[PDB]
């Protein structure tokens, strides 16, 4: 449904300043973190897709001044088994 | 006069984008303002000749509707064009700053510091004033754009000492070189506080 | 404000002509005015200090009176006279846009094309709109001379498209060097006609 | 709108001196406002952004107070300090010339010649003012101070044609340098005695 | 509501000790410490923007004497998503 | 509790001089004086940390300027026995 | 409210002398003085600002005569913090 | 009661020239004149204190340009036996 | 409270090896050990300033032989927020 926007960082520090970066520079929602550990630490936003993408590429930015940006990637138009099997805040 | 509201009502389309053109001749102001409204939907707030001689146009709409007004008007406008801004979420109390030039008459009883801060371009104003809008918890009180003043445009915020350094530190970022001057008042005078301008 | 009238009642005499001066100075502004005055019997329209620091000195008359009114004028001033015009028979409708700046609120339902033409003083802002209403079937909507825009003045006229084109024609070859911009709207956008400045 | 007043009422302290501080930026203009509220007491008159980007700052109070504000003010601007001004009995008739400009609409039936100097400070143009006010029997009609002319500053004084000479001999001596023009006209038209801007 | 400080540190040692200069060296309040693996650990602190400004330039000081800092950095004021979304100790 | 500030002036004119640039350039609270003996006066002002560094740096300029600044210094955080035992204002 | 002036002499004499002329040059109120100790006295007179001036600039002069002149400062308009902690003689 | 402020000219001119530059320059009161012989005369202003200095200091300025200038002083507190035994215009 | 010493090994023996010869060589207390993952853990022992010191001396010595130790510090007093959110076996 709603589009996808996903900062991944070695690091806490850099994906809560990326998460507050994606969650002030455009209207998104940012649903939560996923810790798939050592390490690394993915802050998953969410919303419409020009909002989506002018936030990564804010937290992007914001996120390699202070940390080690690992990925950055905006999926336009997920799956619906996306959303239910796997966990971006809009399980059904 | 109500499309400069922060949130449109329930039968609306929500338009949280804004975009600033601000141009050195009022003629292209027209070309670069009726060519932006022909490539992309926007809804445009302002096309209001400002002082020292020039155009300032401002229009409003949705993330992708304003950045493809936006990128029509600076590959138009060249050539004239004195400072741009492109926002894809303006903040809140930003949205009724824009239209009229509007001053303070009263802060609240808890206020305790005040930084007036003033920019070369109209662009340069509206975007220090949303950066420190969005990274301080710090309120608008004032805000003059170009009308009065010959193109030069003022604003002030107010709130907590170290909440206001902290925005001076995030506007004095953001201009770089477009800030005239900023001045961080620790503690205005009794006399002074809620009336600055009159 | 019924002395800037287009045609004088039955019980006034007839009074075609028009001059501007535009001086850098105010005082001499009043020096080129009363000398004006104690030649000639022009009625004087306007003595007005608009923006940028000049002023500006309508006024009317017969075509001798004003000739010579303005030959004192010019023989005062010259030194600070920054531009002037002498116009013999100035079109009928410049008459209502000389004293306030108006915008236009609605065109027409058959309105092609807009042309918006700016100069950098009020003389040459003049003398091309009525160039241009001579030799054109065009409507003149808008025209801010100097005040709120730091001297520079502009306008802009409607029509069909030959025939504003030819306007623009002939608007740069009276201006020459005193045109800052003009542009040449073919097709202007539903969302913009008649509301231009706003 | 009370606090221009020459006198002050039998419940209130007499403040007769006046100090004008003009600044090339407003946000030390603040700080200079609040710097001289600090340290000693005055009753601040104005705090306003005039044209070409300036801020203009009046104070009113006792002859040791403002002197002291005045002091602590200029050295807080120095800088941005474009002119100051600091005047520790200013003359009855200017107390109504300095919040709004005012344009005189008719003189009274003995009034023989006219003056009018214009100064490229406004400080200059008070400062000049009271000089001639106090060693003349002139009048002073009306007075625009920065706005709409972009930080020049004129006024015009009437009176017998000796008196206006003289009062010319003590404006170009105060002013010096920051004197534009002065126009001593001997005797203005019937068509424009009282009604000079219109 | 208050602004955040953070001192990330491979090692909790490390960590320990910039959670200790944080809290003595200005008015903070450590709220604690996130585990996202690999032995990278993150102590936070939450006041005011001047206590934690000073609080961080004082644990980055005292924190590189004794381990190894990963990142340092302080958010004057955090947005409500991220106050609700990510565990930075005010979840209403 | 609250950070701490204090001008020490050898004299009582360049600490008065001190603490009204210091109560004027900042929201603080002067909770008064102390007294060493041998022409040393020391001000005492107390709030929080942003205010007390700014106001004790407008006094200290504005009281070498009058008179001999012995010692100028700010304690973001004073621990609970410098307040309960040492005169500082706060005594509870 | 009232404006201040001060004269720090050390000693006794040149502080009686200094604020004698004060109060015999100008309209003031002497309202005591000051022992820091140490030899240092501090005489403050307290009215408006042109008395304290110019009560101030005969107090100093009068009082290098016998004396060792520490420092001369007035102060147009204290805060009201100033003389609610500090003993000025106007003290609520 | 009131401050005094004086202007000697050697001459009539000089003295007349204060005078009115005294009396437009602030607002005091031109008590009178006193004629000492020689040549000599006295202009004498009377008003509070910042006020004569202001007259006299502009009274100088305007009476050195077309005279010679003998004395210029300015009494902020003359006793009232001065003003009793003296004619300065508050005679009683 | 009490004070405190760590020692950081990559790898769990030697952590034991440590904290053997940290109770050996003092009277502390060993609360226990710490695991931050990715082979990273931190044996803590607690106790007054002199006896976490020389166990902490001791547990260095003794673990360098058979680890790669990150990092070793002592705390001779830390704050009461450290004990009350960090896991240091002194929670109350």
């Amino acid at each position: 449904a709603d589009a996808l926007g996903m900062i991944e960082v070695r690091g806490f520090v850099g994906m809560v300043e990326a998460a507050d970066a994606m969650v002030k520079a455009a209207k998104v929602e940012l649903i939560g973190y996923e810790k798939t550990g050592g390490g690394y630490v993915t802050a998953v936003v969410r919303g419409d897709v020009a909002a989506v993408k002018a936030a990564t590429e804010a937290g992007q930015r914001a996120a390699e001044r202070v940390g080690e940006v690992v990925a950055v990637h905006v999926i336009p138009r997920p799956h619906v088994n996306v959303d239910a099997a796997l966990p971006l805040g809009r399980t059904p | 006069p109500e499309r400069f509201d922060a949130t449109p009502p329930a039968g609306e389309p929500d338009r949280p984008a804004l975009g600033v053109l601000e141009l050195t001749s009022i003629a292209r102001g027209i070309t670069v303002a009726d060519a932006a409204l022909k490539r992309a939907p926007s809804l445009l707030l302002m096309s209001r000749p400002v002082s020292s001689g020039k155009h300032l146009l401002m229009m409003r709409g949705q993330v992708a509707e304003v950045e493809e007004s936006m990128i029509a008007a600076r590959e138009i406008a060249g050539g004239a064009l004195l400072d741009e801004l492109e926002l894809p979420y303006a903040h809140e109390q930003l949205w009724r700053f824009l239209d009229a030039p509007v001053v303070a008459d009263a802060w609240e009883e808890d206020t305790e510091s005040v930084i007036i801060v003033e920019t070369a371009t109209v662009c340069a104003a509206i975007d220090s004033a949303d950066a420190a809008l969005k990274t301080a918890p710090v309120v608008l009180r004032d805000m003059r754009l170009a009308i009065g003043i010959a193109g030069k445009a003022f604003f002030t915020l107010t709130g907590e000492l170290a909440d206001v350094e902290a925005a001076a530190e995030v506007v004095r970022e953001r201009c770089g070189a477009r800030l005239l001057e900023l001045a961080c008042i620790a503690r205005p005078v009794d006399e002074l506080r809620g009336r600055l301008f009159f």
